[PDB]
RNA sequence: UUUAAUCAAAGUUAUUAUUAAAUAAUAUUGAUUUUGGAUGAAUUUAAUUUUUAAUUAUAUU
RNA sequence: AGUUUAAUGUUUAUAAAUUGAUAAUUAAUUUGUUUUAUUUUAAAGUUUUUAUGAACUGUGAUUUAUAGUUUAUUAUUUUUAGUUUAAUGUUUAAAUAUUUAACUAGUGAUGGCACAGUUGUUCUAUAUGUACCUAUAAAAAAUAGUAAAAUUAUUUUAAU
RNA sequence: UAGAUGUUUAAUGUUAAUUAAUUUAUUAUUUUAAUAUUUAAUAUUUGUUUAUACAAAAGUAACUUUUUUUGAAUAUAAAGAAUUAUUAUUAUAAAUAUUAUUUUAAAAAUAUAAAAAUAAAUUAUAACAAUCUAAAUAAAUAAUAAAUUAAAAUAAAAAUUUUAAAAAAAAUUAAAAAAUUAAAAUAGGGCAAGUCCUACUCUCCUUUACAAAGAGAACGUUUAUAUGUAAUUGUACUAUAUUUAUUGAAAUAAUAAAAGG
């Protein structure tokens, strides 16, 4: 028990399964609005349905294409793919203090935006002469 | 597992000052066979060449100076054995003696190439004179090693390595393995999607009736 | 309760809800280890109660070194 | 999800219960898992062993805990008929290596002149 | 973790960084819109790509409107 | 604290600046409506409105010699007293005078006057005084 | 401004009304906002017991992997190996085992010597198992005359230094390894 | 050998250390070893409210 | 180790008031490069926000007969080493111990599971919920605004 | 002697512009946390003799090399009242092991325990006997303003008396008794108000509600409405009125706070 005390607390390790979808399985939609052809009794390549494609974020697969008409049931998923993956609490510190201005933070996604190097600022300021 | 006490470490911090990162001198310029005379401290003057030098702890061996009596505690078979030698002294306490000026002189690893320098570079180049020194090396063992365990310089220079019937099979052994993995894992990318292909081969059959 | 000081090597009595001891059978007083406790010191090695450490060092610096 | 011989008795007094760890590479599916939600199942086999209703503490009687790390890796299951039924030697790390003397030795160590 | 960061919303234009989310049907949240690949190109790149008559198209303005989500605000101009 | 100890081992709390007061607290809003205080500095009487008030029933036969509506200064005490609460500005200092019941126009200058306010335009010269300005014909919410 | 609570109540002192109790804690005042530590002080996660019953954490770590990433393939400069190869006997971690076994097996000098003894004694790793060690005894040192191994899992012995700093050795294991005939060692007399 | 019994405590000690605290505007997925281990849901913390976001005046109401 | 009301007003340089209001003006006559931040120490009942607690003591639900005895009775009257009381103990061998003192006879119960504080159990004692029921844990201020108690500096120079 | 009519510290002090004699004015009676006494020549300790069953949880101050199985993996001793302490931690199994801790050469009180009298086991008994030294070793506890006392008599103060005053003549030491000294302006009656208590007719802010409106009211919700005391609360022409109707009650038997004897 001397033991139970400090070693229970530490940090097992973390990541954000996000949410698994029973009811709406989006892999079984590369098989919807494809036209087939007659004789052969298989879907004939439609070029058009790449491009009517919302590519849908997934953990074991990297996109999942899927026809834009069934996307609003994926809503969540994409909502869950960009929040960055931490807790909030934990990059906290890239939100309150005044790294606020150089930091994205659309759908809590707390990544970087472009920073100029030191470097070039100052070249990028004396072929400005100023 | 336990702390020591305050004062306990205060004793132990002393001691063994070593153990801090980096408490060599930055650059090391005391090697074995310098010129060299203390400065202040214990017998403020002297001049002796250095013999030995403990490089982790910042001091030299040097003749004549600092000497002490090691006494030498023995077992039942030798007595009570006194002996004298000279002692460790730090190497912040003494500074080198210049073969011409013979005062004080700072002591740095040059680089740059000034009359024929075999690698175009001074060793040890000293501030008032100029004339430089060599950094020489530290020895290795002349007499070390067991015939019936150490094996040959020929026998470590016997170059079986043909990377042209190996290598060509590692890339085998490994390809196999990519390519095992891969179809393999054309399963769920077959034995769950021609399932639902079915459902639309068997669509186009009972569209086809229909109209008919 | 509590009529002496707070350390375990008061003078005064105490009392288990206010100042709770470990039960510590001895162990070295502000003046330094007496004799009693380095009966074990020589023979088992470290203070009776365990909780002290065992800095056997500068008499290995006079034995061995 | 596991082999459940490995929770509950195989047989009358519980022979398979414990802790089990499988290499990597087979398909023998082992019990030990390190996920919050099994640790306060797989330190009580640490702590305090299990009682099968038949009086006989299995994975841990006296003092020394088991070390579920180092338990060397799963290699079948139990059938009544046998002690085991070893059902993958492929985890097994029989040292295949040969080693000749004839030709051109290489001593552990080597000299240099 | 996620493989695969999805892009941003609406990055048709070449110049103008894409409008905040909601807008164009996301989160709202930010007053901004961060094209990384607007900004990791280069600027004789981001005018390259580009002529005047259209630089002039897609720095256009809607201010008191909006110019994705019909009869509204600029979400981009309001107080949040 | 001693040198270190679990006391400050750890870390409890820490504590910052403390923000300050309203700076014309003491003129609470019960006397600036009871009393005005005049004279000349040095004679400073802080008269209040004089005479009975109760609201009798349908009597009050003579209105013409009801209510004097005179000043008349308070009780020499009290205006020590509420005085008080009015030097306590500054204390220690023989120079400050006490700080005015009303505000003064030195008073109302010299607050946004300072050299940190030399560039804030609006409130400057007491905006907050003077009538709005017309706002916008086209303004909208 | 933030404007301080005020707490002089005379001439007015009327906080019965409108007065809302301001007594809730000062969070102006200590706006110093770095948390506090917790009351209750929840030890460092390192464990500090040393002796016989030190148990193993079963809590997986963070930085456990992203060292055993690095260490099986430049983690932050090399990418990834394929999976087909990473889950094979081929990757080089499981590779460099199945061809170049590290194992120790410290036969204790004390079982056999001038004595004989049909029983030697191991101190094998934990990790090899009864029948891993038969197969490393007829492999490396062509003993294979052994007929039944015990397995006695005994926990590395501690130790503190001069200073008095708890030390251990590497746990290892005991296996009487019966053989089958009786080995001695004849040291030189 | 006799002490009749009593009566006093003033003013110096070795051999080893560089730690705390405040201050500084340039880091940041949780401090205490190797996940799941079935290849899967264990390792999910999101929602317009003085919030680890912290406010240059004395007037008016 | 140990307790906080700025003992000072030097050149740019200028600070008056008055009606209940509009307003009115011999509003007589000062001061100030604009002076602002401070207000003992210790200290009761308490509040409040979250939290935890049935290893204690409380009440379920699974145990369906390892003991001696009275009466025919399977009930029994009993047995009673399980049941509401009196001395010693008095920092005691115990932060409730040993003997004294008041009735019931397990085919219905030792914990299974379960409850939790502006409230559980409740055989309804405002008894008991881990050796102070003001339950415990954490953070906080209105809490001697209270014959509360403290508040560090000899040789002085005005009185009642 | 010495400024003065008496309560807001004196300082270049080894110039924080120094380097060999600074010989530095510096200390808070008590609330602090460390040490040192005094209780203490002490209290309590004190090891020469008894009758043996098994699990688990329980510890891991911890060692192991020596035979766990023919199961692969795993593990085989140790407590809890703070303790090496009043103790068979007993779910189970049991029946002829001498199976391995208890000082002292005195006396009282006490404490346990003990032949005889005003058919039973009892009495009370504060009656013989019996057990409990000392010294040696070890050592705690509460308590502590100090005395220059302290025998003994004897008067003096809103006073209750700690002292002081006259008058005495009071020696050490150990032991044992507790007479005096070191632990509350109280107990009991008689009265009156108050809190507690019950009770509603009339009092206040309850929320939980119910009905009402609203939607062709299968229900979910938002407004307007007086119900129970639900239930907590509280209720003694210049004059000459006014600031109190606004819940009402009960030996409410006990508490509290007063007076009175």
């Amino acid at each position: 028990s001397h033991q139970l005390k400090r070693i229970l607390n530490k940090k097992s390790l973390h990541k954000y399964n996000w949410d698994p979808l029973h009811m709406y399985d989006p892999r079984k939609l590369v098989h919807a609005n494809r036209y087939v052809d007659h004789d052969t009794y298989e879907e004939k390549y439609d070029p058009h349905w790449e491009h009517n494609a919302h590519l849908v974020p997934d953990q074991q697969f990297y996109n999942i294409p899927v026809p834009k008409e069934y996307k609003d049931a994926y809503w969540w998923r994409d909502l869950q793919a960009r929040r960055v993956q931490c807790p909030t609490e934990w990059v906290h510190f890239r939100m309150h203090t005044k790294d606020k201005l150089k930091y994205d933070f659309q759908d809590l996604a707390f990544r970087k935006k472009f920073e100029y190097s030191y470097e070039d600022v100052v070249a990028n300021a004396k072929d400005m002469c100023s | 597992a336990r702390d020591l006490e305050s004062h306990q470490k205060i004793q132990i911090a002393g001691r063994y000052p070593y153990f801090s990162p980096d408490y060599e001198i930055k650059p090391w310029i005391w090697y074995p066979g310098d010129t060299v005379e203390v400065v202040s401290g214990e017998g403020a003057g002297q001049r002796g060449a250095i013999i030995a030098v403990v490089k982790y702890k910042n001091e030299i061996l040097v003749q004549n100076v600092n000497v002490q009596d090691v006494v030498i505690p023995a077992s039942e078979t030798r007595p009570e054995q006194v002996v004298q030698r000279e002692h460790p002294i730090s190497v912040l306490r003494v500074r080198h003696v210049d073969p011409s000026t013979n005062q004080l002189c700072h002591l740095e690893i040059v680089k740059v190439r000034n009359k024929e320098t075999g690698e175009l570079e001074e060793r040890r180049i000293s501030l008032e004179s100029g004339a430089l020194l060599p950094i020489p090396a530290p020895e290795e063992t002349v007499e070390a090693g067991d015939p019936l365990k150490d094996t040959a310089i020929q026998d470590a220079d016997e170059e079986t390595y043909d990377r042209e019937k190996e290598m060509p099979l590692l890339v085998v052994r490994r390809l196999q393995a990519m390519e095992n993995y891969f179809v393999d894992s054309l399963q769920k990318s077959h034995e769950y999607h021609k399932a639902l292909q079915m459902r639309n081969a068997q669509d186009m059959q009972t569209f086809q009736k229909d109209v008919l | 309760y509590q009529r002496g000081s707070w350390a375990p090597g008061s003078k005064h009595q105490k009392h288990m809800s206010l100042n709770p001891t470990m039960y510590l059978y001895r162990f070295a007083g502000p003046h330094g280890p007496g004799p009693y406790v380095m009966k074990y010191w020589w023979t088992l090695g470290c203070f009776p109660t365990g909780i002290e450490r065992p800095f056997r060092l500068p008499e290995f610096l006079a034995s061995y070194q | 999800k596991w082999p459940a011989w490995m929770d509950h008795g195989a047989d009358g007094t519980g022979f398979g219960i414990g802790l089990n760890r499988t290499h990597p590479l087979s398909k023998l599916r082992g019990n030990l898992r390190r996920n919050p939600s099994e640790i306060p199942r797989v330190l009580n086999m640490m702590i305090q062993g299990v009682w099968h209703k038949s009086g006989n503490k299995l994975y841990f009687r006296g003092g020394k805990p088991p070390n579920p790390s180092t338990h060397p890796y799963l290699t079948g299951e139990p059938c009544p008929v046998y002690g085991w039924k070893v059902t993958d030697p492929g985890v097994i790390r029989e040292f295949n290596l040969p080693q000749p003397e004839d030709k051109t030795r290489y001593k552990p160590y080597v000299a240099l002149q | 973790v996620a493989p695969w960061v999805p892009p941003p919303r609406h990055d048709v234009k070449v110049t103008m960084p894409p409008p905040p989310g909601g807008e164009v049907g996301g989160s709202y949240g930010v007053s901004t819109g961060y094209s990384d690949r607007l900004a990791r190109t280069p600027y004789w790149k981001r005018m390259a790509l580009s002529t005047y008559a259209l630089r002039m198209k897609e720095n256009e303005t809607r201010y008191p409107m909006s110019p994705h989500r019909e009869g509204e605000y600029d979400l981009r101009y309001t107080v949040t | 604290p001693k040198a270190g100890c679990e006391e400050i081992t750890r870390q409890g709390r820490r504590v910052v600046l403390k923000p300050q007061e309203y700076f014309a607290q003491h003129r609470m809003q019960v006397w600036q409506m009871r009393f005005k205080e005049m004279g000349p500095p040095f004679s400073r009487v802080w008269v209040a409105l004089g005479g009975k008030m109760r609201r009798r029933r349908i009597g009050r036969q003579i209105d013409v010699k009801d209510m004097r509506y005179y000043w008349r200064p308070i009780e020499p005490q009290y205006q020590r007293l509420y005085m008080s609460r009015l030097r306590i500005k500054d204390h220690s200092n023989k120079r400050v005078q006490p700080m005015r019941l009303r505000a003064t126009n030195n008073d109302i200058g010299q607050a946004s006057s300072l050299k940190e306010w030399e560039r804030s335009s609006d409130r400057k010269y007491g905006a907050a005084l003077a009538p709005p300005k017309k706002r916008d014909f086209e303004f909208r919410v | 401004r933030f404007y301080r609570p005020l707490v002089n109540q005379g001439i007015n002192l009327w906080r019965s009304r409108m007065g809302r109790l301001h007594k809730g804690w000062t969070t102006w005042e200590y706006n110093r906002d770095v948390i506090p530590d917790p009351r209750p002080f929840p030890e460092p996660a390192v464990n500090n017991y040393f002796g016989r019953s030190r148990i193993w954490n079963p809590i997986a770590g963070k930085i456990g992997l992203v060292n055993r990433k690095a260490e099986e393939w430049g983690w932050p400069h090399q990418r990834p190996p394929p999976t087909g190869l990473r889950r094979s006997p081929e990757y080089f971690p499981f590779f460099f085992s199945r061809y170049f076994p590290d194992v120790e097996v410290r036969l204790v000098l004390d079982s056999v010597l001038n004595n004989e003894t049909t029983r030697p004694i191991f101190h094998i790793p934990q990790d090899m198992s009864k029948q891993e060690l038969v197969n490393y005894l007829k492999n490396i040192y062509n003993i294979d005359n052994v007929v039944r191994i015990r397995v006695r899992n005994m926990r590395g012995r501690r130790f503190k230094n001069e200073v008095g700093e708890i030390k251990s050795l590497p746990d290892y294991k005991v296996a009487v390894v019966e053989l089958d005939s009786p080995v001695s060692i004849v040291f030189k007399q």
